[PDB]
RNA sequence: GAAGACAUUGUCAGGUGG
RNA sequence: UUGACAUUGUGAAGAGACAUAGUUUC
RNA sequence: GUUCUUUGUAAAGUGCCUUCGAAGAGUCGAGUUGUUUGGGAAUGCAGCUCUAAGUGGGUGGUAAAUUCCAUCUAAAGCUAA
RNA sequence: UUGACCUCAAAUCAGGUAGGAGUACCCGCUGAACUUAAGCAUAUCAAUAAGCGGAGGAAAAGAAACCAACCGGGAUUGCCUUAGUAACGGCGAGUGAAGCGGCAAAAGCUCAAAUUUGAAAUCUGGUACCUUCGGUGCCCGAGUUGUAAUUUGGAGAGGG
């Protein structure tokens, strides 16, 4: 794939050890001058799309205004005390919405908020909360169970459900045909 | 005339304690265009006059019309700077009149 | 107030008093000079929703093209008229910086156009943080460099897969995809 | 709601929703009792162009099909058009 | 997307479990205490049938299965549940 | 003065065509 | 080199189709 | 860490009931011409023509009529790493 | 006759500003050919080199008129990967992506569109003083063909 005139355009990243040092010099430089403060904004759990991956979850962008009024605050406040939003986004599962509001309480519990007059006790910063509040997937069943059967043998399931979607349309259309007769 | 009802009132709101409402009520023409649309739609004027000097003559083709729907006494006075020079500006292309002195 | 008695109004550019108005104008706009300035719009709502106000520093210029393609005859000119406007008031007035343009009339011959300037070395805009941004000066001649909205039109930029040649920049993707990338430790 | 399998007429897994708040960038030509008030005012005012003078008088005369296709011609659409020339047969009818 | 279907064969299919709890449930004919088998959460999408597998009734999790699979499945006592 | 809704200008489609 | 769109206005009759009367084909 | 001022009958947030909730036009979109893209029965762009709607409008990579569904709010805009 | 206003003008008018160089990187515009296709002509080399405009220390893009079609995700940019996959093309030479996922970095927001209407509350400028990268006062003036406060769809405003 070289037909073009590509030797004048090649990157050699000779320089990713450089750039790995001025990194985490510049991780330690925003946090000292950020000093009490953990670095990173505390950011949700989110199931992912696209089938093959929904099994897992991503810590997304920003949590929800829903939830954060769940936990009874704003957002106003919480872009102060280290928490993000996303308004875009909208909760339409439950388990998520509790898991995000215990993520919340667990970090309100979790932290100590100065005033805005000062007296500034000693702090003893962390240098991230993504570790101390990993992101976690969650059980879907203990690994013992008994067993129940239902003779289904769970292949017919499957063929019938597809022949149903398939000839869907011209079922209704049978329906439909002899509903409108006479 | 401002300044001097604002020397007045401190005055009379730092001796006196009024609401701010020691002056009395003005009673004066509304002169923003802006003002005399949003006084139309709820029947707040009892005159309005228009100006035909406007070349910009969108800004204003819709008033009579306006005027006749909402059964305001809409009036074409014939000069601008006329009008402007009673609202202390050097063109006002309206002025309204809502509340009169007896 | 009068804002949507104008636009609901100027949208209907047919009506027998607008295409007489549009035929007084553009009489009017022809026998005047190419570029030149009026004092006051003839379409203020439509200014005032691109970022007009009506203070001291704010500035605008009306304009004319020819109409047509790049005589060379059938080749066509990837630059709008629109911006081809916006470069020719900025290269006059050239203090000023240009925050965007409309449209005000056409004709077969032309189409006229308007401009908004600002002067930012004038203190109201210096001042008045709205606006205290285009006195940055990364925005000298935004319209040469096309981040006027017909000119991230004309580049191709919004969101989209189909705006996916053209989204960040058409030469950076290029040389972005067009380009072999090795490390030290090959893979 | 799904089944609870994979595929089927309503596909894949099954949970419980939570039917958040309609947002408010969705009511977006859910328009006034101001503008519309506005819109008549200022069609009754600047009146009406010719292709919808022509629009009505091949309703009155040729029946309201070649209307539909000439204002399919005129603008590119066919659901621009039906509710452009159902707005005009609004706007005969009110008229008496 | 919609193409991730990566097979399992019935052989495998106790390498899901770890290595220890192996042992518990292969001493155990227990249809009261099966253990549960995440083909997808192990990035398993759908079964196949290549193996001969013991008796033991054990339960797997999965979209997609075969005929010879799930009856071998059910000779074991074992069953499928037909996740999404 | 001539000319005037044609011209023309901006854009499209035939014949011919080193 | 010919035809089409718009630029492109106002007029009076004739033939007309429509609600005495305005809407447009020549 | 200090030190002097006092804002402040200002300003902000907070729930419950009610009424409204304005949301960018020669632009969106369609045709045709030329160019461009990996984009193919027509993606993007520019020109010319026609030119809109507000319980609306765009988009959903195969045409095209119809009906649903999902997600979004354009034609105005700023900004670090 | 006199005089408000509009528009258009001149001044060695008070005060200000732009050009030009540089040009590795960056945004745009215009835009070829050799070569290659056993040859040849749409094609490729190339949306490149050259030419022209315009900027900064980074620029550009950017808080969705997005990707999706999944239990849905969530601004942008870059990297690994998708993948040399899909798609394209005398299905010839050859050209050639994107979402999802991991990581880095992580910041949101503003205008028009509300009448302050029991008070243009805004602002340049001149002048005088002052603790001067500017404030207070007086004055000519801009401005209602709309300066400030409020509100930007995530919401929100009026009322109680």
């Amino acid at each position: 794939h070289f037909r073009k005139h590509w030797q004048e355009r090649v990157k050699v990243h000779f320089d990713q050890a450089g750039k790995k040092v001025s990194r985490r010099n510049a991780r330690a430089t925003r946090a000292a001058k950020i000093a009490p403060r953990p670095l990173d904004l505390l950011r949700p759990v989110v199931r992912a799309p696209t089938v093959k991956y929904n099994r897992k979850v991503r810590a997304g962008r920003g949590f929800t205004l829903a939830e954060v009024k769940a936990a009874g605050l704003t957002a106003a406040y919480a872009r102060t005390i280290g928490i993000a939003v996303d308004h875009r986004r909208q909760n339409r599962n439950q388990e998520i919405f509790d898991a995000n509001v215990q993520r919340l309480k667990e970090y309100q519990s979790k932290i100590i908020v100065f005033p805005r007059n000062g007296k500034a006790p000693e702090a003893e910063q962390v240098l991230s909360a993504a570790a101390t509040f990993p992101i976690a997937q969650p059980a879907t069943d203990v690994e013992a169970r008994a067993v129940q059967d239902n003779g289904e043998s769970a292949f017919r399931t499957l063929r019938l459900a597809r022949s149903e979607k398939k000839f869907r349309g011209i079922r209704e259309k049978r329906a439909r045909e002899k509903a409108e007769a006479e | 005339e401002k300044k001097e009802r604002l020397t007045k009132e401190a005055a009379a709101v730092a001796e006196g304690k009024s609401k701010q409402d020691a002056s009395p009520k003005p009673y004066a023409v509304k002169y923003g265009l802006n003002h005399v649309v949003a006084l139309i739609e709820n029947k707040k004027a009892k005159l309005v006059l228009i100006a035909n000097d406007v070349d910009p003559i969108e800004l204003v083709v819709f008033l009579p019309a306006l005027c006749k729907k909402m059964g305001v006494p809409y009036a074409i006075v014939k000069g601008k700077a006329r009008l402007g020079t009673l609202v202390n500006q050097k063109t006002s292309a309206v002025a309204a009149l809502t509340e009169v002195r007896a | 107030g009068a804002y949507k008695y104008l636009e609901e109004l100027q949208r209907k550019k047919q009506s027998d008093v607008l295409r007489f108005l549009q035929r007084v104008r553009v009489w009017e706009y022809r026998q005047k000079n190419v570029i030149h300035r009026a004092a006051r719009p003839t379409r203020p709502d439509k200014a005032r929703r691109l970022g007009y106000k009506a203070k001291q520093g704010f500035v605008i210029y009306r304009v004319r093209v020819r109409r047509g393609n790049r005589k060379r005859n059938e080749l066509k000119y990837q630059r709008s008229l629109r911006a081809t406007a916006e470069e020719r008031v900025g290269r006059r007035a050239a203090n000023l910086r240009v925050l965007n343009s409309y449209w005000v009339n056409q004709d077969s011959t032309y189409k006229y156009f308007e401009v908004i300037l600002v002067d930012p070395q004038h203190k109201a805009i210096r001042r008045d943080a709205r606006y205290n941004w285009i006195c940055d000066p990364v925005h000298k001649h935004r319209e040469a460099r096309g981040l006027t909205a017909t000119g991230k039109k004309s580049r191709g930029i919004n969101k989209g897969h189909k705006f996916n040649n053209t989204k960040a920049g058409r030469r950076k993707t290029w040389k972005r995809q067009n380009t072999l990338s090795l490390w030290r430790y090959r893979k | 709601v799904k089944t609870g399998i994979a595929i089927g007429l309503n596909k894949g897994k099954k949970v419980t929703s939570m039917t958040p708040a309609p947002k408010i960038s969705y009511k977006k030509g859910a328009a006034s009792n101001r503008t519309k008030f506005v819109r008549s005012l200022v069609r009754e005012i600047a009146g009406l162009s010719p292709y919808e003078r022509r629009l009505i008088d091949l309703i009155r005369n040729s029946g309201e099909k070649r209307a539909r296709k000439v204002a399919k011609k005129r603008l590119g659409s066919f659901t621009r058009a039906k509710a452009k020339v159902e707005e005009m047969n609004n706007i005969i009818a009110a008229s008496r | 997307a919609h193409f991730w279907k990566p097979v399992l064969n019935l052989d495998k299919l106790w390498t899901l479990i770890p290595e220890d709890k192996r042992d518990q449930y292969l001493k155990s004919a227990s249809k009261e205490t099966a253990p549960v088998i995440d083909t997808l959460a192990a990035g398993y999408g759908k079964i196949l049938g290549k193996g001969r597998i013991p008796n033991v009734p054990v339960i797997v999790k999965a979209r997609f299965v075969s005929k010879l699979a799930e009856e071998k499945i059910r000779a074991a006592g074992g069953v499928v549940e037909l996740i999404a």
